């Protein structure tokens, strides 16, 4: 049978809830943004870290809130503090915003499925 | 834009 590749399918752009149980370890991702009230975006997911293990976050996701704390207009340092101090159970509302994200990373653009491509 | 933090 002819194979069905996930790479063709559009990445969902609606907000999602992600609950990460990480005890007293790092979440395992990097954030960019929070200067200009641009928003807080995931720039990197660590292999094997709690965010990776969730399978529900990706580079280009905007972090809308953590544990009900709205980060849409957060400053960078306060966003990091909110995340680091969120406790063992971390409830993130995230929304995939690859076009906005692509402005941060050099030579990056969005293809027809919404995937971020770096040349 | 420039800051990046691991969390």
């Amino acid at each position: 049978g002819s194979p069905e590749f996930l790479g063709e399918e559009d990445i969902p752009r609606e907000p999602r809830r992600i609950v990460i149980h990480r005890g007293s370890t790092g979440l395992g991702f990097n954030i960019v943004g929070g200067e200009d009230g641009e928003g807080i975006f995931i720039s990197f997911i660590l292999a094997g870290g709690p965010a990776d293990l969730s399978g529900e976050l990706r580079k280009g996701d905007q972090i809308l809130s953590v544990n009900g704390v709205d980060l849409r207009n957060a400053s960078h340092e306060q966003a990091a503090i909110a995340l680091k101090n969120a406790g063992q159970t971390v409830t993130i509302i995230a929304q995939y915003k690859p076009e906005e994200y692509s402005r941060f990373e050099a030579n990056s653009r969005v293809d027809s499925s919404g995937r971020i491509v770096t040349d | 834009n420039y800051k990046q933090t691991s969390v």
